[PDB]
DNA sequence: GCATGTGTTCTAATTAGAACGCATG
DNA sequence: GCATGTGTTCTAATTAGAACGCATG
């Protein structure tokens, strides 16, 4: 995917699942303060969501996926975000001829165990990138699988799992939304 | 419908067996007179790979564990005009009360069948013939079948195996196979009642058994539990070459690997119903060379 | 010695088979394509019974135990013009080194065959065709060889299956056949090498395995007691129908009962060697009608 | 088997196996005193003999079988003394005509277990006749015709020849030549 | 109105593997 | 001059058979 001009970047037309990241978006600016419908479309409850659907709710530039973070939300089996993100994001590909950069992205708020992990790993084509966002210390991490080329490819701060795994209960976001949603901009409308 | 292929440009059909089992699709579809140029299974199981190894002489390509197998792998051994699995039903039947549902345990392997179905899936602008099919039980919760539709964006049509077998198999089947829906009638061959599958000397006390599962005790009849069968005048439970009969499958399939009585019975009960996978792929006769 | 007799004024046979085991004189006088007029056979192991009963659906007439049948019997069921048996050898092979000899324990069964053929021979002056035949073991002490000798009035021809089969044999064998003492030669559809035996996708150790007995420790050859086949590279024993190949029997001729690969591997381990009986039966068709 | 004549009763013909009876038998008057060759033949192992022995012996008349009683040892199996027995009368019985009354008897000592004695009486083709004491199968009608005392199984726990056991001998007389 | 089922677990019987044995080419 | 055999026994796992379970035509 070769960058764009500036005078060529349209506004996102965002799909969000599970959880609605609107406020992050129009905050880092890609979306407008006011649109009269909007850029992005929210759903929770895909069980009953289908291809017809999302084909009626325009083209897609990008999909979001998510799960709950750490708490007591969990009322539906964790592996159930995957599958079902897995299953709306073949129903959003564009025609095989690309007319635009379509990406693609799910996070994962550490709730996701091994066996969960490598099985999102086959499905997403890709094994995970993890975030630290721990500058003050061991502070508030959350694991992302991305299409988007600068998720993968400068590397940042490391972690040991031994480490990992102690911090999972650690709970009983300005620097991650920053950290990844912003080389975005480098294919789409920057408003502010 | 698919376009109707002439019979001199059709070629022997490639099939993608998932969860294979003891080969049925294999059997059934060289048993319908279609000559099959490709069949990649996946399977785990040492004494099913053994069965289908031993009974097909090595025509099957084993493939180890479903979970390891790629998108490169599905271009590899690609192209595939057929794509049929039956997934474990250990936490989706009725049968087991501590079933854990669909997205835990043995139940997401269901996902692999979506997963590598659609790597196998013919690009878009590409007509060229391809079916496929899933089976499994009906007696699942109702999240269960209607996910499993969401994701395979088709519903299941129900056969039940007694309108052709001698035992109560009520499954469904989603898939794209021509006539799924098609009337099912009984072949002059199907041993319809269980006295039909009995050796000399022995007595069917039924005219139809229950379910078979892979414990031995669907073998005793109801809430009596009586032996279906009697022998010189005693009560005595069914055969394995008696339980082959039932589901249609050759008489001595599944003597390999030195299987005892447990073995076999576990091995059947988890199969296909020979006569209704035949119902199911009798229409690809149409679409692939026969010899 | 006997005359040979035109082929229209012969008979079906009428044989009595004591210690009858699975069959294996029926199945060779089938084999050989002898019109089977009678076959009255003694034995009193379930298993045994149920294989001859399914596997000849039912041509053979059961009598149980031999010590049960009366000079009255003899006389109703008959006449006999085949008269054949092998007695148990537990307490007579040199492989059990708690053995009784022939005088105690079930040695002493080998009378019965004694006292019960008397029963069954022409009385004087019946110049009608008889044969009979009696098998046993070779590692017998040399007091019981001869004291059976004794009582038979003849002296055994010992036959090793090892010349048609796959496996040592070596067995005793008295009686009146026609050419006993004839060198015995090979067939065109003996098995010879156990590799002729195994199965698809199975390798061999050895062109021939050591006497096969009941119990699963026999399967393992020599002093280094191995595996004597390899499949995918793992070592691994023999199969039930290849066990019953090495025997010359009919593959799957031992799927009967539920029998697991222990139960089996009893039945096939004391039984004959078809291709040897097969050798001492071949005359008959020259005394017998044919169909 | 017919009474005979009084001057026609030939001399038996004996064949004594396991035990020398020869003593017992001449004491009733069978047997003509002194060198008498053909009266008696005795054979104390058998395990050598063929058929064509026993009719090179001359016919028969009767043939006596016996264990060994109350022996200190016995190297030989008990069974092993009726199987051997009834292998010689088959040898020793004559053509099916039958030319003079032949006789059997076999005697036990109560040295057979029940598992002997009931295939000695399927190979003899008779239950066993008492004589209070020893079990007798025997072809001989008047043994296994007359007065005899009924005891029970108890009296052979406790257990555990010339007048009783003669008794069971004097019946032949009527068919044989009586020598006084 | 009530019987049924592509299974698990528990517990009881039953069964695998090899040591054992030594006369005899 | 060492190896082999129509089996038994003992021990240790490997079963076999039934209880368990309840949503649903
Ligand atoms: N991870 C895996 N990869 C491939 N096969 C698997 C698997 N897990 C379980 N299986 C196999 O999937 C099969 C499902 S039972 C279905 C058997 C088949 N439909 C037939 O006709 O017999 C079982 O045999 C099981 O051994
Ligand atoms: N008392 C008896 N009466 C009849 N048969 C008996 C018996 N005791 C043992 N047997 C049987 O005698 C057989 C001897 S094994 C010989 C089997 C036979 N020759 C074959 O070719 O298979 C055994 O099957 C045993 O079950
Ligand atoms: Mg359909
Ligand atoms: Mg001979």
């Amino acid at each position: 995917f070769e960058t764009v001009p500036v005078w060529r970047r349209q506004p996102v037309r965002v799909l969000s699942l599970f959880e609605d990241i609107k406020k992050e978006l129009t905050s880092l600016g890609f979306l407008e303060s006011g649109s009269d419908p909007g850029q992005l479309k929210h759903v929770v409850d895909v069980t009953d969501t289908v291809r017809k659907d999302v084909e009626e709710w325009g083209p897609f530039d990008l999909v979001y996926g998510a799960t709950p973070p750490l708490g007591h939300t969990c009322d539906r089996p964790p592996s159930w975000y995957l599958f079902q993100f897995h299953r709306l994001l073949q129903y959003a590909r564009p025609k095989p001829g690309s007319p635009r950069p379509f990406f693609w992205m799910f996070v994962d708020n550490l709730v996701l165990n091994k066996e969960d992990l490598d099985v999102a790993s086959r499905f997403l084509e890709m094994e995970p990138v993890t975030i630290p966002d721990v500058h003050g210390g061991s502070l508030q991490a959350v694991r992302v699988w991305s299409n988007i080329p600068a998720i993968r490819s400068r590397h940042w701060a490391l972690v040991s799992e031994e480490e990992l795994s102690l911090l999972a209960q650690n709970k009983q976001p300005t620097k991650l939304v920053k950290n990844c949603f912003l080389p975005l901009r480098e294919y789409f409308k920057y408003f502010s | 419908l698919y376009p109707a292929i002439p019979a001199a440009r059709r070629r022997p059909i490639r099939v993608l067996s998932l969860f294979d089992g003891i080969a049925t699709g294999y059997l059934v579809l060289k048993e319908l007179g279609i000559k099959v140029g490709k069949y990649v299974a996946s399977e785990v199981c040492e004494e099913s790979i053994a069965v289908g190894t031993v009974k097909h002489e090595g025509n099957i390509k084993y493939v180890n564990d479903v979970r390891n197998i790629t998108k490169k792998n599905i271009e590899e051994w690609g192209p595939f005009d057929l794509v049929i699995g039956g997934s474990p039903c250990n936490d989706l039947s009725n049968v087991n009360p501590a079933r854990k549902g669909l997205y835990e345990g043995t139940g997401r392997l269901f996902f692999e069948f979506y997963h590598l179905l659609n790597y196998s899936r013919p690009k878009e602008g590409d007509d060229r013939p391809f079916f496929w099919m899933f089976e499994n039980v009906v007696a699942m919760k109702v999240g269960d079948k209607r996910d499993i539709s969401r994701f395979l964006e088709c519903n299941p049509v129900m056969i039940d195996a007694i309108k052709v077998s001698a035992a109560h198999r009520a499954r469904y089947f989603w898939g794209n196979l021509p006539g799924m829906n098609r009337p099912v009638i009984a072949s002059k061959n199907d041993k319809l009642e269980l006295q039909d599958c009995l050796e000399y000397n022995r007595i069917a006390k039924l005219k139809k058994v229950q379910t078979i599962t892979t414990a031995s005790n669907s073998i005793k009849q109801g809430k009596n539990q009586l032996f279906p069968v009697v022998m010189n005048g005693k009560e005595d439970v069914l055969w394995c070459t008696e339980l082959e009969r039932i589901f249609g499958f050759p008489v001595h399939y599944t003597d390999v690997s030195n299987m005892g009585r447990g073995a076999r019975q576990k091995l059947l009960g988890r199969s296909w119903s020979v006569p209704v996978i035949r119902h199911l792929f009798a229409p690809l006769k149409d679409y692939f060379a026969c010899e």
